[PDB]
């Protein structure tokens, strides 16, 4: 009875490439930091 | 049987995939990884389709825990709250943060059905009543209540967290009574996890989505906190012998301008 995947089809790829949005300047844009 | 679900959520990596791969894969460092799984329900593969969604970040995570959880999903969400043993200082601020996040999630997704509150609220103070029993007084237990299970990931580096900031048994006792006392008062259990060993996270995980395991402190490096192992007093034992009784500051300790005026000042 696997036939039940309309539940993530609804909003399935919305933000694919939604990582972008750092306050249009940021000065750090990265959604993560580096070594010391 | 219905539909299955378990919402883990991983924190910056800490073996998230790997952890995933040991059971049954590119990365984690988007979010919402949907994962199936195929566990087999004591005599044959009855297509246990327990969905498992795999959360990292914090990015405007809200949207993919809506698109993780449904309305009539709600009973057999079986939340694995992960944290990695190598950094303590996350362990003991990302359980609580992400106990804020299933905070928000319920008082922002769950409050729109009525009788569901009345249900589910009945549901948790009559499985919480038989969570003690069954397993070999009263806690602070919180708000929060739905089915849940904490397991902490890099339990196999004992002397690797002894040689590097530790060595002694004040740290590991530390965060082992803590997250215990965590565990307690979430409504929860502790089931520890490890490189290629521990296994112990399929049984509990199935006994409590409706086959059974002792607890284990004997061993101090592979402990495992059953549905029913907790009270008020062993936390209080453990925590006692050379550590301090609930520090409150142990937390931080395991954690042309001015040349012309010249020249004009020079000039007068």
């Amino acid at each position: 009875q696997e036939m039940f995947a309309w539940k993530m089809v609804v909003l399935s790829l919305p933000r694919i490439q939604s990582q972008r949005y750092q306050v249009g300047v940021h000065y750090e844009l990265t959604e993560e930091e580096k070594f010391y | 049987p219905s539909g299955k679900n378990i919402l883990v959520f991983g924190e910056d990596g800490s073996g998230k995939t790997t952890l995933m791969t040991k059971l049954q894969h590119g990365k984690k460092g988007r979010g919402l990884e949907y994962l199936y799984l195929s566990v087999h329900d004591e005599d044959r593969d009855d297509h246990t389709r327990c969905n498992v969604w795999i959360l990292d970040g914090d990015l405007y995570h809200k949207g993919l825990l809506k698109f993780a959880v449904s309305a009539e999903s709600l009973p057999e969400t079986l939340v694995i709250f992960v944290a990695d043993m190598s950094r303590p200082w996350t362990v003991m601020e990302s359980l609580q943060k992400w106990a804020s996040v299933l905070r928000e999630h319920i008082d922002k997704m769950k409050i729109p059905p009525e009788k569901m509150r009345e249900l589910e609220r009945k549901f948790v103070k009559d499985f919480q009543d038989y969570m003690e029993p069954e397993e070999g007084d009263n806690v602070l237990t919180h708000n929060l209540g739905i089915p849940v299970l904490v397991v902490c990931t890099k339990c196999d580096a004992v002397s690797v967290l002894e040689k590097e900031h530790d060595y002694r048994d004040e740290h590991l006792d530390f965060i082992q009574s803590h997250l215990r006392r965590f565990c307690l008062q979430y409504g929860a259990a502790l089931i520890y996890t490890s490189v290629k060993e521990e296994k112990n996270l399929d049984l509990l995980y199935k006994y409590i989505v409706h086959f059974t395991t002792p607890a284990l402190v004997v061993e101090k490096d592979a402990v495992f906190i059953p549905a029913g192992w907790d009270n008020e007093k062993k936390i209080a034992i453990l925590h006692e012998n050379f550590t301090t009784v609930k520090p409150e500051d142990a937390y931080e300790d395991f954690i042309v301008f001015l040349m012309k005026q010249q020249s004009l000042l020079a000039k007068q």
